[PDB]
């Protein structure tokens, strides 16, 4: 006897059905963080209109922290922060210029969200990310430089200052960031490894994101032995803003 | 709409080239110079293909025209044609997708970048990127230059380019044993372990078994330590796929562009070279 | 209201609209009418 | 010019890290940890320790049973001659069970070597997923990583066991070998009427294709925020950081749409364990439903046409 | 009778955009469709055929 | 039934219009689809005329 | 019978962004247009009209 | 949207989606005579 | 039962109900496409007539 | 009580469920039966 | 034979969670079901019973 | 407070000269077509 | 037939950098012109005028 | 008259380097062209084959 259903096409068909309906969970999951989206119809409709799109959001998820720091909820509704920028048009869509000095705008690259303020933990419940100062059990690895001493330049090669410490990552050990002992001001701010370039044979820390002189601005710890959340994204974003507002012809174009 | 943490990143210039003239956004898209110009690329060769399939390999009125998605079939000019520019209808359209495709394919990749200038992060997703466009480049222009015909790409069809890969394949008898291809599906497997791993252990750590908290570091390091006595570190992971999904897509490129332009016996005695050793 | 409009803005954006697809639809059968003539389909 | 986070300059040592610890039952962990330069360049330079309960040393002993079988399968098959087993060793192989067999425990001397490599690889696989589950209960973590393995399992399974089983015929199981088990896949396609027709095949590609798109996209997203931590996922999904707003961002400025630091680790797991679910359903279906892929596609409407310009006489009709 | 009040629901613009959009696609989409068939009015030879005149 | 109007508190008028509207265009470019692959094919029918055959 | 108030249309749908998805839809629609004549018997490049010149050589 | 909003949307909506029937089953009746299919 | 009603104390009303018809959506195109894949096509069996036939 | 619900609101939303569901399984077989009448497949 | 103490197991396991899963389960097996036993002899659609509508146009 | 920044009175002048300009554009290609039609009528 | 306030397209658009567009899209639309006709009969490269240079060996 | 002002509008350097890469490779390409036509001077066995002689 013959059919033209046949078992082969029967279970192709069933996975088209199991896939469409993982897509649907999976953006779901997908709009835990930055939704009901920030439009232009919410502002007139007085909030009456939530944009949210298709599938609709989650209920929330908690992520239950340890050493009893709290809980979490995802999807949560987020307060509105004010935008240190203006719009260059006033049309839908046009990009904004930041207010004041750029490197000091908290807009663009520079900007970031305001992280808690406390510390990630080791394990044990330890501020996991410290100078070599307070975690003694730490050393440089033999055959790599010591970073202390090394002379800190900013992307035009002026001398920014000299590392005074190393802060590493006491749950899995590495340089998270330099310590530099800014010579404008003495004070020390943290560089993040990840904008930092070692010129080895020189002993010298290359740092392409900012200038010399803005060192004296990057943003400060309250507590000069630990680091918090908070605190983290502000230095990071600070460097970061470099990228774009540091010199003139880093705004672009080419042609 | 914007995400409700947007606007505070939705800064002016970064651009390549066009600056304030195409600098802005359309929805949630970038827009900028090479947003316009992919977009015209894109919508020319996609239009293009539809034009294809609406009069298929010999007209619309014959029974070869179809608009069924697995048969239908946009291909090259005969080889007889070499480096030149083929009739439309006798695989020339196909010769002015293909620039399309690679204009499009380009054009989004600078719009990455001008992105990230905007973001202020690394550029390391168009540059991975980058080997994928190399791979279909190796494809469609370094190996039909090579081998003096632009009819040496393969055919834009669902299902007729599954066709072209047997036929490629098979005339070297056995392309299993082409050595950049051993290479390149050992980086496409371990990548797929890898990928399957990392994202395991990233949803067990901050979805952990009920009443527990969160996972930590520690955690993570631990359970690979536990079961192969190693952990690469949550840096280094990120690290690792990349350098895998790379790998695959560089050997993968390598694999081709040896089949015919650097080798044109089977690939099986290829190995003959080991075989001939004057060791055994 | 939902998209904010006021109940006299509603009315006036209606009032375009609506003239406005008509004279489209216009144009449509006008096309068709054209069509039929000169290659009936059915 | 910008560091890429590709290589660590400066490695730091501290003592090594013992692990987390482990609740009563579990045995205490093995080795003295070393650190190697070379591994530290690209990630942790740290080896050891390892845990090593009964699980897995049943695992590990049925394991290199199967493996020493195949090895000296392989090195019998050149009359001992070492210096013929190096050069021939992508070549050699120990061979699936003579159809005349069927599923029958086969000769030693002509087969049930295969069988026991089958059996005890099987048995040491199925061993080792149980340690993946157990790893994670000790440590309180959930089980994706054991239902991803077994996902992949289940693939192994279809290819040595459950098809041969289905079939009648060890002889249609897979040889233990390099180019040998090259040989069996280019084989498998030709007899079952080319496995580019086959739609698991067409998927599981689809998903081995996508799970290197999505490391490629996630690995080098994650890289170009590591300037702003982002490496850290753990923290960027309890407690969002400008790498997660930057990351979703680039994302959904690029292609119009953008996942979470969480979810997006959701996706890299469907793709992959899609990868091996289509694969073990399509070699499935292969020989017990469909006998020919291509004339499957071609009832079913899938198969391109083409002019013709070559044509055989069939001299069987002749 | 209310229908107005539609533009109290839908948000205008997007409605606009949308139609434009959807309008232009289909418009291409039936050109296509119908080049396909017998009804294909640029390659039928009439009123007559061009490359006959070569 | 009589408080059947209450399916608006229920379920968001506006999503619902559009997503009826989606459907819809969907549900015709479907049809439109497999009514033309079958016998009822309304264009390559020859009818009234082969316009190819006038060529 | 154009609305005289259809000039507010320009207070909905922003100016530089209409100019721009036109040109490029314009664009588009002209190349598409040329290639597929050139692929019919309406192919003024192909006809030999006035003459054929791969046979004048 | 309140009780009364509730009303009002439902009377427009149902009328509205009547007419679209309609429209339907007179295209479904053209079609029925010019090809029946049944 | 008599107190069934109260499966809407633990079960969200507006989730069932649009899962019930997305549910229904799937399966009425599921059926439909599976009676035009056995001798029940109503379609292509030239009932009443062939309309390529003529032509 | 779990979803948010009254006692009473539940009472009312199975009330309007019923009625409906009851009504589209009535289109349901009136369809079957014409499918019955005009093709009856068993 | 039915133990009076069984209603407790609503104690133990989620009854949401039980209920949500058993409609899963049987929709799936109905499905399933369904098309392994259309795959068999038993098959009612394509039987040509009571007749076959395809031999008759 | 428009949507798009244009006051009343710049919507009607953007208005006029977008209407001048596609009219101008329709003209051409016209032209165009009436040219096409006399040297290769297609229907 | 234009308009006398046709200049005001340089408050709207940024004219250096509508140079720029202006002129990659001709070069890129110079470099397809060439091409299309390069495929058709008018090719003036293929065409043995004013003589074969392979036929001259 | 007033053209020098190009140069107060768009960088000399950028224009210059532009130039430069956008020339080498059109070169390329025309070489590439010609060599893949009846014009080919390389295997058109002008002043003699080479090969042939031996
Ligand atoms: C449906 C999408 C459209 C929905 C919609 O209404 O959009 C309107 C929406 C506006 O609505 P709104 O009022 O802002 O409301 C906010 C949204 O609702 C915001 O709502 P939202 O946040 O829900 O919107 C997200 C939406 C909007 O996003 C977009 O606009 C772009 C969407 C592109 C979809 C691409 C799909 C690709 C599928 C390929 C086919 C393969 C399928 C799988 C096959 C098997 C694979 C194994 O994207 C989607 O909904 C679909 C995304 C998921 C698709 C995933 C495909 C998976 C394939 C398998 C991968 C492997 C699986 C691993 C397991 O967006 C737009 O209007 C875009 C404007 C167009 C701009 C074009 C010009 C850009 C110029 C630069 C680019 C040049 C090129
Ligand atoms: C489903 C659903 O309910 O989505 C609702 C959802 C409502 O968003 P919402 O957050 O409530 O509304 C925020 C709006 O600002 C709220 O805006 P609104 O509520 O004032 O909506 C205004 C507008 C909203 O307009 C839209 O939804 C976007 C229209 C897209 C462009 C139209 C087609 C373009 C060419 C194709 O509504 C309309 O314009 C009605 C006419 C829409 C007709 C669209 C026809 C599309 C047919 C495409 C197939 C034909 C192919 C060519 C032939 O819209 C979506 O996100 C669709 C997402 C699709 C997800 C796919 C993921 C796969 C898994
Ligand atoms: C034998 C087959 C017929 C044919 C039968 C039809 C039929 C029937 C119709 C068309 C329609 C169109 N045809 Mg046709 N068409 C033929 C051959 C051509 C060819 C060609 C190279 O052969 C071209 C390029 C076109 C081009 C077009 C477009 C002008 C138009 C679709 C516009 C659209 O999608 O609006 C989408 C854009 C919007 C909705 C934006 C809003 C409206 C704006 C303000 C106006 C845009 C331009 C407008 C349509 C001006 C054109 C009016 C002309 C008098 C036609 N046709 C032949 C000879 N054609 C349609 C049409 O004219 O509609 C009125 C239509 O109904
Ligand atoms: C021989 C094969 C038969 C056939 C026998 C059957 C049988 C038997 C049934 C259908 C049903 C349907 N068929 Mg059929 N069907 C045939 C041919 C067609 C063709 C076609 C192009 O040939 C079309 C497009 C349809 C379309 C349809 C839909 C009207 C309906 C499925 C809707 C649904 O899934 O609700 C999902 C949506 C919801 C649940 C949303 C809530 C419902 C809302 C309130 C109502 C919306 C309007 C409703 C669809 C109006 C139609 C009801 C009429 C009594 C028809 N059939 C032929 C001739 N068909 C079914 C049906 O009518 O259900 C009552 C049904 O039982
Ligand atoms: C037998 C077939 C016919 C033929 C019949 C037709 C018909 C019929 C028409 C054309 C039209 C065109 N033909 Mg033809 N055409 C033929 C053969 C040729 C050949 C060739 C190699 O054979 C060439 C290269 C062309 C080229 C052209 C173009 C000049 C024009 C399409 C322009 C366009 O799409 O702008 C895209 C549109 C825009 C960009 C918007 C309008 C632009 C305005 C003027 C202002 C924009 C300026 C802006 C600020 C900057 C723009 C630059 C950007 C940076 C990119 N034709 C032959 C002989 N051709 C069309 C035309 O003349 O339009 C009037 C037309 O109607
Ligand atoms: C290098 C490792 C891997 C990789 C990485 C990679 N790919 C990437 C990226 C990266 C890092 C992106 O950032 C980019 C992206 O944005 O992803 C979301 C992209 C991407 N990789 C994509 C696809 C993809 N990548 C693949 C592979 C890989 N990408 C690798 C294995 C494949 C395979 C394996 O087949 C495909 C199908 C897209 C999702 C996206 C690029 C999107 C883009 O360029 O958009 C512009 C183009 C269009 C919108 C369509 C253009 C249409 C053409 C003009 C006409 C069509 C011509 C085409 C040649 C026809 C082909 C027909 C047949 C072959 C079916
Ligand atoms: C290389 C071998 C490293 C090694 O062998 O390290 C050993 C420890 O092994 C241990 O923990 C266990 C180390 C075993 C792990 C070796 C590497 C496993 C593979 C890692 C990669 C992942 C596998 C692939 C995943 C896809 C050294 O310690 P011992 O042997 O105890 O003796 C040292 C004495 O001085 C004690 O005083
Ligand atoms: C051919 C037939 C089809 C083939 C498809 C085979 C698919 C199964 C094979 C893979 C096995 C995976 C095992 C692990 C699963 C898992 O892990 O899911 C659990 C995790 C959640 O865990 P957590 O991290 O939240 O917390 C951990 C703390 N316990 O993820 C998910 O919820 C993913 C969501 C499931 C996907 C939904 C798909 C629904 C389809 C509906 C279709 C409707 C159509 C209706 C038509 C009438
Ligand atoms: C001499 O060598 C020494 C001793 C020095 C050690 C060296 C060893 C070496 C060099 C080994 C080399 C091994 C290599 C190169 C192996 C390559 C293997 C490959 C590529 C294998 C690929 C696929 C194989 C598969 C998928 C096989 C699957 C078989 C299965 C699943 C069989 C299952 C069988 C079962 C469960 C049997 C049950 C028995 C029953 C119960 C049925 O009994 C009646
Ligand atoms: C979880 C369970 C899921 C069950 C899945 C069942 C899905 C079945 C969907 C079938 C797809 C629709 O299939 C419909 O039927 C007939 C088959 O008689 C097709 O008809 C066509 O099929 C083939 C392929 O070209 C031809 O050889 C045949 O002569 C032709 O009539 C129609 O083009 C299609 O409209």
């Amino acid at each position: 006897i013959t059919h033209y259903i046949d078992a082969a096409q029967i279970t192709i068909w069933a996975f088209w059905l199991f896939f469409f309906g993982l897509i649907i969970y999976l953006r779901r999951e997908d709009k835990r963080e930055g939704y009901p989206l920030d439009s232009d119809r919410t502002e007139r409709s007085g909030g009456r209109v939530k944009v949210v799109g298709f599938p609709d959001l989650p209920d929330p998820k908690t992520f239950v922290l340890p050493h009893n720091g709290g809980t979490v909820v995802a999807p949560r509704v987020e307060a509105p922060v004010a935008v240190n920028a203006t719009p260059f048009s006033p049309a839908p869509g046009s990009p904004l210029v930041p207010n004041g000095d750029p490197m000091l705008s908290g807009f663009g690259p520079a900007a970031s969200p305001d992280r808690p303020k406390h510390c990630d933990l080791t394990f044990e419940g330890l501020p996991k990310i410290v100078p070599m100062r307070v975690a003694k059990e730490f050393s440089i690895a033999e055959g790599d430089p010591d970073p202390r001493g090394m002379t800190v330049v900013g992307l035009d090669g002026e001398v920014a200052g000299t590392v005074s410490d190393v802060w590493v990552d006491r749950s899995e050990p590495q340089i998270r960031y330099l310590e530099v002992e800014v010579a404008a001001n003495k004070k020390k701010v943290l560089l993040p490894i990840g904008f930092s370039r070692f010129d080895k044979k020189a002993r010298k820390v290359k740092v392409d994101a900012i200038k010399a002189a803005h060192f004296a601005n990057v943003p400060t710890l309250s507590n000069p032995d630990q680091v918090t959340l908070y605190e983290e994204d502000k230095v990071c974003a600070y460097y970061a803003g470099g990228k774009l507002y540091a010199t003139a012809e880093r705004a672009g174009p080419l042609l | 709409a914007m995400l409700s943490f947007e606007k505070k990143y939705r800064v002016r210039g970064g651009t390549l080239i066009g600056g304030d003239l195409f600098d802005f956004w359309v929805g949630p898209f970038y827009v900028g110079f090479f947003g316009v110009v992919g977009f015209c690329f894109t919508l020319l060769g996609v239009l293009l293909i539809v034009w294809g399939a609406t009069i298929g390999p010999t007209g619309p009125t014959s029974d070869l025209q179809t608009y069924n998605l697995w048969r239908i079939s946009i291909a090259p000019p005969d080889l007889s044609y070499g480096l030149r520019m083929a009739p439309l209808t006798e695989g020339g359209l196909w010769q002015i997708i293909t620039i399309c495709a690679a204009g499009a394919f380009i054009s989004w990749a600078l719009r990455e970048v001008e992105i990230c200038r905007k973001l202020g992060i690394g550029f390391h997703v168009p540059f991975a990127f980058s080997f994928a466009i190399g791979a279909y480049l190796v494809l469609v222009f370094v190996r039909p230059l090579l081998m003096g015909a632009w009819g040496h790409g393969f055919p834009y069809g669902i299902l007729s380019h599954l066709d072209w890969v047997s036929n490629v394949g098979y005339q070297f008898l056995h392309f299993h044993y082409n050595p950049a291809h051993m290479l390149a599906i050992s980086f496409f497997f371990t990548n797929c372990l890898a990928l399957s791993m990392h994202g395991s252990l990233i949803l067990s750590v901050t979805n952990p078994q009920k009443g527990e908290p969160v996972k930590t570091s520690e955690h993570e390091n631990t359970f690979f330590r536990d079961i192969v006595g190693y952990s690469i570190g949550a840096l280094a992971i990120h690290r690792l796929g990349l350098f895998l999904a790379l790998s695959a897509a560089f050997w993968s490129a390598v694999c081709i562009l040896i089949s015919g332009p650097f080798w044109t016996r089977g690939w099986p005695e290829w190995w003959n070279w080991w075989l001939e050793l004057p060791l055994w | 209201s939902l998209t904010g409009l006021t109940d006299d803005e509603a009315k006036e954006f209606h009032a375009i609209f609506m003239q406005s697809m008509y004279a489209w639809f216009g144009l449509v059968v006008i096309a068709h009418l054209l069509a039929w003539l000169y290659r009936p389909w059915l | 010019p910008e560091y890429q986070n590709i290589f660590t300059a400066v490695q730091v040592r501290a003592p090594a890290y013992p692990g987390v610890p482990l609740p009563k039952g579990n045995l205490p962990r093995i080795g003295r940890p070393i650190f190697s330069y070379w591994l530290g360049k690209i990630g942790d330079a740290q080896i050891g320790p390892i845990y090593l309960g009964l699980t897995g040393t049943l695992s590990i002993f049925f394991g290199l049973v199967a493996i020493s079988i195949i090895g000296f399968n392989m090195l019998a098959s050149v009359h001992w001659d070492v210096f013929q087993f190096l050069k021939h060793f992508f070549w050699l192989g120990l061979e699936p069970p003579p159809p005349q067999y069927g599923l029958r425990i086969p000769p030693l001397s002509e087969g049930g070597w295969w069988l026991m490599a089958g059996l005890f690889l099987t048995l040491s696989i199925l061993l080792w997923w149980v340690r993946t589950y157990k790893r994670a209960e000790a440590l309180g973590m959930s089980q994706h990583l054991s239902w991803a393995f077994a996902a992949a399992i289940f693939f192994y399974l279809v290819l040595g066991f459950i098809r041969p089983v289905m079939m009648g015929s060890w002889a249609k199981a897979v040889p233990f070998g390099i180019f040998p088990h090259l040989d069996w896949t280019a084989a498998f396609s030709i007899r079952y009427g080319n496995l580019y027709y086959n739609p698991f095949h067409m998927l599981s590609i689809a998903f081995l294709y996508g799970s290197a798109l999505l490391f490629a996209m996630h690995g080098a997203t994650i890289l170009s925020v590591s300037r702003f931590g982002g490496d850290r996922e753990i923290d960027q999904i309890t407690h969002r950081g400008t790498a997660a707003e930057r990351a979703a961002l680039f994302w959904r400025w690029t292609m119009g749409f953008n996942v979470t630091m969480e979810s997006i680790h959701r996706w890299a797991w469907w793709c992959a364990v899609l990868t091996v679910i289509t694969a073990g359903i399509g070699i499935l279906l292969s020989g017990t439903v469909v006998d020919n892929w291509y004339l499957w596609a071609v009832k079913h409407g899938m198969a391109p046409a083409y002019p013709e310009v070559v044509t055989a006489v069939n001299p069987y009709e002749t | 009778a209310n229908l107005y009040k539609i533009w109290l629901i839908l948000d205008p613009r997007r409605v606009l955009v949308s139609i434009v959009a959807f309008q232009i696609v289909l418009g291409l989409l039936i050109h296509m469709i119908v080049l396909s068939t017998d009804l294909n009015w640029l390659d039928d030879n009439i009123p007559v055929s061009y490359q006959a005149l070569g």
